[PDB]
RNA sequence: AACUGAAGAGUUUGAUCAUGGCUCAGAUUGAACGCUGGCGGCAGGCCUAACACAUGCAAGUCGAGCGGAUAAAGGGAGCUUGCUCCUGGAUUCAGCGGCGGACGGGUGAGUAAUGCCUAGGAAUCUGCCUGGUAGUGGGGGAUAACGUCCGGAAACGGGCGCUAAUACCGCAUACGUCCUGAGGGAGAAAGUGGGGGAUCUUCGGACCUCACGCUAUCAGAUGAGCCUAGGUCGGAUUAGCUAGUUGGUGGGGUAAAGGCCUACCAAGGCGACGAUCCGUAACUGGUCUGAGAGGAUGAUCAGUCACACUGGAACUGAGACACGGUCCAGACUCCUACGGGAGGCAGCAGUGGGGAAUAUUGGACAAUGGGCGAAAGCCUGAUCCAGCCAUGCCGCGUGUGUGAAGAAGGUCUUCGGAUUGUAAAGCACUUUAAGUUGGGAGGAAGGGCAGUAAGUUAAUACCUUGCUGUUUUGACGUUACCAACAGAAUAAGCACCGGCUAACUUCGUGCCAGCAGCCGCGGUAAUACGAAGGGUGCAAGCGUUAAUCGGAAUUACUGGGCGUAAAGCGCGCGUAGGUGGUUCAGCAAGUUGGAUGUGAAAUCCCCGGGCUCAACCUGGGAACUGCAUCCAAAACUACUGAG
């Protein structure tokens, strides 16, 4: 299957994360279909949290990407 | 995607052999060499001759090492 | 080792054991109708031809030979019937 | 690392002001700066041309009190930006927070700056910053902290900046003391004396 | 958003100009060693024996697939405090099955080629996902478990007897599938669970509905297999190499084109544009130097390939010729009742060995992810975190001010003094980090339970979904961070000083010991050896050694030379190849301009944004010089036609 799950990048006790859609049998860090966004918990300031962009996720979406369980509430919470 | 070159051979059977020319230049001292490249275009009718001037284009393979084709003759 | 990879041992005769009943009664099937073109014959190739169709194919969707390698047998043994003729 | 030990000696060697010591009391009386240091402080003759720019790159490392290392970060951050690496050399050293404080006119020395920086009594923002090289950026309200404005060491210090005037592009309040950094300096308010076309030879070879 | 650099010196000579070597100043490393040693962030840590391995752990999970045996609560009775039996039954897991172990982690042995990059295309496949479409009818024979017998030192093996399934196999039907010449012919399936109006019935069940699962098939994504063209290290004191070799035909074989294979036919194929052979080496995006052109090099991170003690081989399956699978042969350890067996750390730790040299037998599933079940849950030595090591980059401390009787003390001296030096001492303040005490976020999204509203329906029963209410969760952790207390207390070395080259004099030593990157010093006055004062460079580091690129216009495309410094064949003729006088005309292969597809993400560069700053993390752009397909221009070169 094909799906949408979150990356990881930045330092430790700093995580900041990346929506991917990925073949399901990869790494976390490895290959990618592309990247359509990020996410930033420890945003603070002039930093955004969500930045999902919905033209990328209109076309996976219908052609049966499958999301993870925190990209069910980021896609819903836009 | 379409080349053209000339034949040297007519020893095989239904076999044609091409050579065609290429300018590639050097890629340090700025000069066109002159380099070729020698294919073995399937012939169809054992009807070219050893100093021609035909045309080729690629098609699955037919046998090993043998994968263009015969489009025409232009000229003799 | 696992107790897991044992189990996946044992049923790998399990089923060694059964597709090779139903792998070679396909092919004693098809040199039914091999051996009786050699020696020319019209109809007895003919009725052999005909009680191995449904065999082939039956052991096509179990999943022992490939869906097109069954393809592959019945249209080559229709070119040597047409060739009697 | 900072340089711990004698001051007026690095003073007499290069053979300047320098603006090392803290009083108004006298320069070459505590100093005695007519001759170079050591034993044989007589004799002298032709420096070398590559001793003149070591001595004119030294000359600005110790006015201010960076090491090599920092230094050559300084100007790695000329080079990068666009336009007369000498002047944005020293535009570097001006902005930095141990030098902005010696300009309000909190602390006699320039090591006294560095001093009350580094025991948390001075804000930037509105918060805390101990650190001697802060790059200050233009209408930063650098105020002084409510738990040591009693400090004699800030009052007396302010009685010395009767002999150094404003350097006009900040401006200092002698009640809440809370200067503020107007803009950038100008190749103007910069003594003369140093010299923008000998630090930048040097780093070549 | 677009964006700039280029240094020289010493050494051949009585001295000079030139040619030409050598050596130094720079920036760098998975570095090692010597001296010295406070702190914290962010990083990295077997480059050598792919050399053997003690002991722990690294892939299991489903009782909403089916047997079986454990049988709670409770329903109890009875008998006299406890047992008896009964009744239901919640749990629980050895076995059959469905899935998954082909992904994730590791290493660089092999391979000089279509392996890997770039551009293309045609002959195929694809479990789980999405969109559809047509179904989900009936029937039979076995089998493990469990019995029981027999054999084996074990590791286990054998026999007879019994039972079930979504296990397995016929039969029935079928497009929108396969073959066929139209004509015609061939092929499938599996049920469990929540409910329930009516009705048949032991609501054993049928029944209706829902969720789930299964069977054909078309399309989409995703992954994979093939073919062409080009590029891809040194050696010419390696020049010929090859009979499935190179084509054709007939037949096989594989998901798929092909000498892939075979039977005859034919005598071809490649090669100085370097075949063949030898020697070494995993390639790439990138890193390190350079002003640039280039030159070396492929640690960590990412993509691709190749292996899993040595050499083979296939099965199972969607997809392996399979790192914790099977069979065989070999080598090597171990067990044994001597008959036979067992095993593979190039998974994480760890031991031995090698070596100039490289870390703890940690903590957890909380996070992000995977596998199974979607019902929660369960597994996870990949991940997320701690421990060790100045192994590197970046930041902060080791106090600040005043203070000349210019104190002792030291070294030198023309004996007058000079210098160490406001430096100390003395006096007045300051308390970051480290220490101590109190406080204290953010990483947490969910899950359970209850309620409610929507749509499913025959039945707002169940269930799915909004929402409400209530309850529960962190390895890190004594968290970052904040406040208070103590007091200047808790905290500086290392090389060098004749010239290149910043910085100097006395004392020993006398061709001895010794020094050295090159010039070269030392024979009794040494600014070069050994010390002492003084001084200069750098700093929590400093030095040497090893190794690349610069400087080297010293392999010169950008950018050199050949009368005498090294360098014009003894002279001809000439094949391949390189270059082409002059007018028109055509053409568009070069050439210029433009458009589209591509050139993975990271890295570098530019403008911003977050951590008290910076390193570090991160958003947007440019760039990736390329290759291909189209459109136009026609001066010059090429090709063509005429002079
Ligand atoms: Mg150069
Ligand atoms: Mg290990
Ligand atoms: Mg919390
Ligand atoms: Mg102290
Ligand atoms: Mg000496
Ligand atoms: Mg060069
Ligand atoms: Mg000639
Ligand atoms: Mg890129």
């Amino acid at each position: 299957m094909v799906t949408i799950r979150l990356a990881r990048g930045g330092s430790k006790k700093r995580p900041f994360y990346h929506l991917t859609v990925t073949n399901s049998r990869n790494a976390r860090d490895g290959r990618f279909v592309e990247r359509i966004g990020f996410f930033n918990p420890v945003a603070t300031g002039g930093e955004v949290r969500l930045s999902v962009d919905q033209e990328r996720a209109t076309y996976w979406l219908g052609q049966g990407a499958q999301p993870s369980e925190r990209v069910a509430q980021l896609l819903k919470d836009a | 995607r379409t080349l053209t070159g000339r034949v040297v051979s007519d020893k095989m059977d239904k076999t044609v052999t091409v050579l065609i020319e290429r300018r590639v230049k050097h890629p340090i001292y700025g000069k066109y060499v002159k380099r070729s490249t020698k294919l073995h275009a399937h012939d169809e009718s054992n009807q070219c001759r050893i100093g021609d001037l035909v045309t080729i284009r690629e098609t699955r393979p037919l046998a090993k090492t043998k994968a263009w084709t015969l489009v025409d003759i232009v000229e003799r | 080792n696992t107790p897991s990879a044992k189990k996946r041992a044992k049923q790998a005769e399990k089923r060694r054991s059964h597709n090779a009943s139903l792998r070679s009664m396909v092919r004693t099937y098809i040199k039914n109708v091999v051996k009786a073109i050699d020696a020319k014959d019209l109809e007895k190739a003919q009725a052999a031809f005909t009680a191995a169709v449904p065999v082939i194919d039956r052991m096509a969707d179990k999943g022992i030979i490939h869906k097109n390698k069954a393809a592959r047998h019945k249209s080559r043994l229709s070119g040597h019937i047409k060739a009697l003729s | 690392a900072r340089y711990i030990g004698p001051k007026c000696k690095l003073s007499r060697r290069e053979g300047t002001d320098l603006f090392l010591k803290s009083g108004a009391r006298a320069l070459d009386s505590k100093c005695k700066a007519e001759n170079v240091p050591g034993q044989h402080g007589q004799r002298r003759g032709r420096l070398s041309d590559y001793g003149l720019q070591l001595r004119e790159k030294q000359k600005v490392r110790r006015i201010y009190g960076v090491l090599e290392r920092q230094f050559r970060g300084y100007y790695q951050e000329a080079s990068r930006r666009k336009g007369s690496t000498g002047e944005n050399l020293l535009q570097l050293l001006e902005c930095r927070l141990d030098n902005v404080v010696y300009r309000m006119g909190f602390g006699s020395t320039r090591s006294e700056s560095r001093q009350l920086v580094s025991h948390k009594a001075i804000t930037v923002n509105g918060q805390t910053v101990n650190i001697p090289s802060y790059q200050v950026k233009a209408g930063d309200v650098v105020a002084v902290r409510e738990k040591s404005k009693n400090q004699l060491r800030i009052a007396q210090a302010l009685e010395l900046c009767g002999q150094r005037g404003r350097v006009e592009w900040v401006e200092v309040d002698l009640d809440k003391k809370a200067g503020t950094f107007k803009s950038a300096p100008a190749r103007s308010d910069l003594s003369a004396d140093i010299n923008e076309n000998l630090i930048v030879e040097l780093y070549s070879k």
